RNA sequence: UUAAAGGAAUUGACGGAAGGGCACCACCAGGAGUGGAGCCUGCGGCUUAAUUUGACUCAACACGGGAAACCUCACCCGGCCCGGACACGGACAGGAUUGACAGAUUGAUAGCUCUUUCUCGAUUCCGUGGGUGGUGGUGCAUGGCCGUUCUUAGUUGGUGGAGCGAUUUGUCUGGUUAAUUCCGAUAACGAACGAGACUCUGGCAUGCUAACUAGUUACGCGACCCCCGAGCGGUAACUUCUUAGAGGGACAAGUGGCGUUCAGCCACCCGAGAUUGAGCAAUAACAGGUCUGUGAUGCCCUUAGAUGUCCGGGGCUGCACGCGCGCUACACUGACUGGCUCAGCGUGUGCCUACCCUACGCCGGCAGGCGCGGGUAACCCGUUGAACCCCAUUCGUGAUGGGGAUCGGGGAUUGCAAUUAUUCCCCAUGAACGAGGAAUUCCCAGUAAGUGCGGGUCAUAAGCUUGCGUUGAUUAAGUCCCUGCCCU
RNA sequence: UUCGUUAAAGA
């Protein structure tokens, strides 16, 4: 019945990603939230939300799972059950720097001091196969002025394309 | 400033008949569009979930311009309290899981 | 009867392309080309900064959607049989008859 | 910057709207110990008068629920 | 009451951002509703390359 | 009286110290200009009840995509509402908490208040705590982002020499290059980040892949001049033109000279190209800007006569003045009239909250209206029949017919509302301006400049900005004198 | 040719 053009639906499609991403990313800060995959099915909407600690995405007795699926489906148009959720267990903790960054905060946020909370960051992520990383730490820190301090342990490419992937 | 008798109680069945409750940041000043589910269109709603938002009822979370509220456990168990009216039935997010 | 491939990778686009045309060579159907349509492109320029100090220097960012038309004329039950295929999303399959 | 708003009171400080009435109102006289006498006027039908009564006025008529406005000479 | 005057039907004070509702800096007409500020921050997200 | 004073020596940082390099955001040889005149738009000073504010060398000054009639709006003037969550608690009205017609006051038919008196019913009203909000203050408390240093080329570790050690050599006398890019000399050797390499775009081509949402050769339908088998457009095969997937293709390879065996420069050819333009871009700083981007936030102010949010006006535009980015001209290589002839990006609808793109016919001189049609798009505007340019006439060195600023009258369009701002069209008034002093900005080939179109805000809507096309120069391809920066 | 001052602390 309805219909737009091409040139619009694929960034309506574009802010419904973001919007749905940083959403997750807002009220899922409590387990490790790495990121979502969203399949276009007119039969069903399938929405599989990759998690590195999935226990809190399914809930008690599936419970969380089907209140965001209702969350989904009670704004953004899609009644009688057409958007379904599922989860994925990321078994690397240490590959995902979304879910590093996710798990820093909640170390920094209750005592687990910078120092400290940096290097053992350091260690995991050196620990689980990875080339190189560089964890930056900005702020008001013990003082008046913002302290920046970096820390960074083996390779990094800074420069050129590759640098995204 | 008194909302009629049919609102509160129709707002309060549509929170028990789905756990979730979803509104926009706008209310009434730009422009007047009604609650896509019901007949207030947001005020009237925001006024009806600051009650349960304030007292440790209902979490509440935000998407760039829409509160979205969360059901909890006991959330449940203080509806129970909104269940002295109806008999005791379990809502779609707690009774089973397809 | 023509079917769309609106797409948003092009290595996806072409990864789809030929396993379309690898499970449509083997059928007794006289299948057309993919035909190439000109890629779409949304550039849209940015003040790259809040507050204005320094250089007019902008943001240019780019998309660049791509399209394949194919022509395949069958009876219904035919194309109902083609449609079931799994498909990567980063494209979109409409049919037009 | 510094502005400084200050009162400088072109208008008195004003009351805001109390509703005050009597202690009971007796809308209904009871005539020959039972049968019910009524004085005030009642409102048209338009889904109104059911059992609302309209304001008494020198030349008007107001209902309470629907606003109905009535005159005559 | 008297809330709602003023229609607001064009103009700058209709156009609402998605996002923070930043009326003062302008919104896009690209089938889009960004502030300029944020559509730095989230083009990468909906699907904007800079090349 | 004091817990240090001091000595060499190491690394930063800093110099109004020296040396060597790099840079058209420095110069040379030039071009276009600005600064001269008018106008447009910001900034300062005035004025104002308010002329909201941030930014002040590059690194502020058509920047906040900042083009304001109300909204935007944060500034003045006057007036509504609380969205005052939530806990305890006063009256609790023998259930009376909120809404208003008529008249006065107010722009208002705000029940804002008053006279009048109907209605809704345990959500109330008031107090004490607490919470919310703010385009309120604080970017010299902050996050993020950007700018600048700096698109310059500069930084670091392992092993090993020197030193007791902090440290140093490596990371350098010289040559070359856009480069700490290499060659070389070598107490240094293999290495890492950065520069390259990476990604996109442009240039070439295959009968590699292939198309009724793109074309071509013949052929048919079929019009037209000579009439002589010809010519010009309208309505069965192949991708060469259009589009886009992979692969190829360029690497200073070949020759000669300049150079130490070198690293590498210069001339030619084959070649489409002897290399185009962008993105990303280190270690680390500025106490650079942004709290006026937010539901990013620390601290301070307020929360009922509001610094919250609306409503109705005015305002940011306001003028003896100075400054900046720009536009128009100062004409005959030209102005006017008529004819002819060529584009390329890209945009466009019932939107995840208000809306177009426009063909055809008629009317009106025009700005415009009316009816009807297509397009959610290589399909419809559209074989984007653009401007500049080319041909013919008029003008004839006169502030002239160049310049069109100012100014009066009228007619159309959006918008609820255009007057001390819309915009467009017609008539008329017709200024300075005679190629711009001191100084100063950008630039090395499809480049400067002339010239038009598309997006951004948009409803009305560009003189700004971002991109695209048409025509298309002069003169360097060198240097440390001026300026700025880097290294030792 | 000339161009003054910025404490106590804060790694
Ligand atoms: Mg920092
Ligand atoms: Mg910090
Ligand atoms: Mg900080
Ligand atoms: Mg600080
Ligand atoms: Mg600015
Ligand atoms: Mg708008
Ligand atoms: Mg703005
Ligand atoms: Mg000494
Ligand atoms: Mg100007
Ligand atoms: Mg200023
Ligand atoms: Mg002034
Ligand atoms: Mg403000
Ligand atoms: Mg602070
Ligand atoms: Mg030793
Ligand atoms: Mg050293
Ligand atoms: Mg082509
Ligand atoms: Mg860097
Ligand atoms: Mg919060
Ligand atoms: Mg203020
Ligand atoms: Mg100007
Ligand atoms: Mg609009
Ligand atoms: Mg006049
Ligand atoms: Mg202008
Ligand atoms: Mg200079
Ligand atoms: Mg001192
Ligand atoms: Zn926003």
């Amino acid at each position: 019945a309805v219909q737009i053009s091409k040139k619009r639906k694929f960034v309506a499609d574009g802010i419904f990603k973001a919007e749905l991403n940083e959403f997750l990313t807002r009220e899922l800060a409590e387990d490790g939230y790495s990121g979502v995959e969203v399949r276009v099915t007119p039969t069903r909407t399938e929405i599989i939300i990759l998690a590195t600690r999935t226990q809190n995405v399914l809930g008690e007795k599936g419970r969380r799972i089907r209140e965001l699926t209702a969350v989904v489906q009670k704004r953004f148009g899609f009644p009688e059950g057409s958007v379904e959720l599922y989860a994925e267990k990321v078994a690397t903790r240490g590959l995902c720097a979304i879910a590093q960054a996710e798990s820093l905060r909640y170390k920094l946020l209750g005592g687990l001091a910078v120092r400290r909370a940096c290097y053992g960051v350091l260690r995991f992520i050196m620990e689980s196969g990875a080339k190189g990383c560089e964890v930056v730490v900005s702020g008001k820190l013990r003082g008046q002025r913002a302290k920046s301090m970096k820390f960074v342990d083996g390779l990094m490419i800074h420069s050129g394309d590759p640098v995204n992937y | 400033m008194l909302m009629p008798k049919k609102n509160r109680i129709a707002i309060y069945e549509l929170l028990f008949k789905e756990g979730v409750m979803v509104a926009k940041k706008d209310v009434h000043m730009p422009k007047h569009p009604e609650l896509a589910d019901k007949n207030v269109p947001n005020l009237h709603v925001m006024k009806a979930m600051q009650s349960l938002k304030s007292r440790g009822y209902v979490k509440e979370q935000f998407a760039w311009r829409h509160f979205y509220w969360y059901l909890t456990n006991e959330g449940i168990q203080y509806l129970r309290d909104y269940l002295h009216l109806p008999p005791e039935i379990v809502p779609a997010t707690l009774r089973r899981s397809r | 009867i023509r079917i769309t491939l609106t797409s948003r990778n092009v290595k996806s686009l072409e990864k789809v392309c030929a396993d379309l045309i690898r499970g449509a060579k083997e059928k007794n159907l006289k299948v057309k080309g993919p035909v190439r349509m000109p890629t779409k492109t949304l550039r849209i320029t940015t003040r790259k900064t809040p507050c204005g100090e320094g250089s007019k220097t902008w943001d240019r960012f780019q998309m660049r959607i791509h399209k394949r038309l194919i022509d395949l004329h069958s009876p219904s039950e035919i194309v109902k049989q083609i449609t079931s295929i799994s498909i990567e999303p980063g494209v979109e399959v409409e049919v037009t008859i | 910057k510094r502005k400084k708003k200050s009162y400088t009171t072109p208008k008195k400080n004003k009351h805001k709207r109390k509703k005050v009435k009597l202690a009971v109102l007796k809308y209904y006289k009871v005539d020959e110990n039972g049968k019910i006498s009524r004085l005030r006027r009642e409102c048209p039908s338009d889904e109104c008068g059911a059992g609302v009564f309209m304001a008494s006025h020198f030349d008007r008529h107001y209902c309470g629920k629907c606003c109905l406005t009535y005159c005559f000479n | 009451q008297l809330y709602w005057s003023h229609p607001r039907k064009f103009g700058q004070g209709s156009r609402s951002c998605r996002v923070c509702s930043n009326r003062h800096g302008l919104i896009r007409k690209y089938g889009l509703n960004m502030c300029r500020q944020c559509f730095r921050q989230y083009a990468k997200d909906i699907g904007f390359i800079k090349l």
